[PDB]
């Protein structure tokens, strides 16, 4: 059975995630309003400022990390950002309809959308399959914000300094979700392998979408349309 | 630059 | 009576103006939508940018102005988008409600929402002034239009280099103004001498915007609010 | 800078 810091950091984890997640999606309307050149960039820029806003919230709630040096902290948001973004927007995707289902026909997203916002199908499509993959397991809330917040945590990441407090920390919470999962999850002998599988799968589509948005990103009729915390985040300035 | 971050940050 | 080319230019800037003005509003709800810290300043940060791209459209339009350097136009830019949007605001001031009328209760805009979008009522009051001042001159449409482009052209601007040909070219325009108002506008001998007045009054209101802006702009929660035409054009980057 | 506005006068 787990132990008392152990179970601290669970607690932590899930309000931290509680307390910057809405299951109604009620913000949505204060985004710039979806139409179906890239219509839906507007839109969709919003969504992810929002989220990013989110995550840094999220971040901030991480055992640990509020200790790291201002740049790491930076370093890490900067290069897992959009992968915290893909993991918790699973919350809101349906394998009934292959789409990310936040209201009515409005905020239902769905793969046709993110192309209006600049983004092939050949690349949309795996990150369906990786949201249709994480679907299928079943993670419970505990699991979730875990694998979030290892992956916020992972050493390799590009501009990160003090990696071997970076490294030791995300092993602390990779305890915890292996602890947990054995303890309190009936059932998931290999869930904890095919967590850290979905990690490496992340970072593909990090790398893919780096690509994509570096084109967006430097057509000026394009960015004008992103929002300072996006162009900021995803920008290269070192 | 990364006054944005910097500021959420608290 | 007025000649050729007077009245060539006269078209030309009632045709740009038309082109880039809406008197219906209704492209308003693509904007983020407004709420009564600084809870307008989304709504109006779009409010504006969008109106900065219409400045823009219109310029481009103005005889001349094409012609000039690339840095020329982005210094009169840069200097007048904020006047330009006072007096093309005009047209959607009512003396009736003090308020610049665009839609139904959302895009009525009041001196207090302006303030939710971090202005104080101290400078908001001048600029009431001036639209109740400029709307009691019941400009003509073609008059309206060629006070923003003298507005526009004004050699007098920090950053401006050919500032003869651009004091040559305002003066083109300040011609056909004053002989427009002789022959065509029956009972205006002093309103030529009114509008040149209104200019001025620009000016200060300019320099009042800047200060508010800076203050704004350098605190980042809330530029992160703006938009990156705006933090372009009203930004110091030489 | 200005790459925006640069954009936008063609
Ligand atoms: C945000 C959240 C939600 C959904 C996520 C989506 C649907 C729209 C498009 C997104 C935002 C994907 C986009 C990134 C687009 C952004 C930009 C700036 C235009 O390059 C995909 C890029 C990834 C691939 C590999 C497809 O190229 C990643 C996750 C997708 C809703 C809610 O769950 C909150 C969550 O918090
Ligand atoms: C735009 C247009 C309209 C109205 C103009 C308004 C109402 C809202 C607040 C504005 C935009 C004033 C603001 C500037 C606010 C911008 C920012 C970035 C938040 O510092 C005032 C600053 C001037 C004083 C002197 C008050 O400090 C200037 C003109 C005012 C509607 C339509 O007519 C199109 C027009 O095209």
């Amino acid at each position: 059975m787990l132990s008392d810091e152990q179970m601290q950091i669970i607690n932590s984890l899930v309000e931290a995630h509680h307390k910057t997640y809405d299951d109604s999606y009620s913000d949505f309307v204060r985004f710039r309003p979806p139409v179906r050149r890239l219509s839906m960039l507007p839109h969709l820029a919003d969504l992810v400022s929002y989220s990013i806003q989110k995550v840094i919230g999220f971040a901030k709630m991480i055992p640990g990390f509020r200790d790291l040096t201002a740049e790491d902290q930076i370093a890490l948001l900067k290069s897992s950002a959009i992968e915290i973004i893909m993991l918790r927007s699973n919350q809101s995707f349906s394998l009934e309809d292959m789409s990310w289902s936040c209201g009515g026909p409005d905020f239902k997203y769905c793969i046709n959308d993110v192309t209006k916002a600049g983004h092939t199908l050949e690349l949309l499509e795996p990150l369906v399959k990786f949201q249709v993959g994480l679907k299928k397991l079943k993670l419970h809330e505990e699991e979730h914000v875990l694998l979030m917040a290892i992956c916020l945590l992972s050493p390799d990441r590009p501009g990160v300094q003090d990696h071997v407090r970076i490294e030791a920390l995300q092993d602390r919470l990779c305890d915890v979700l292996q602890a947990y999962i054995r303890i309190q999850h009936p059932g998931g002998r290999l869930l904890y392998a095919k967590m850290i599988q979905k990690l490496a799968d992340l970072r593909s589509l990090n790398e893919e979408h780096s690509k994509q948005y570096r084109s967006l990103s430097f057509q000026p009729e394009h960015s004008m349309q992103l929002t300072p915390l996006v162009l900021e985040v995803f920008g290269s300035e070192v | 630059k990364h006054k944005i971050l910097h500021r959420l940050l608290q």
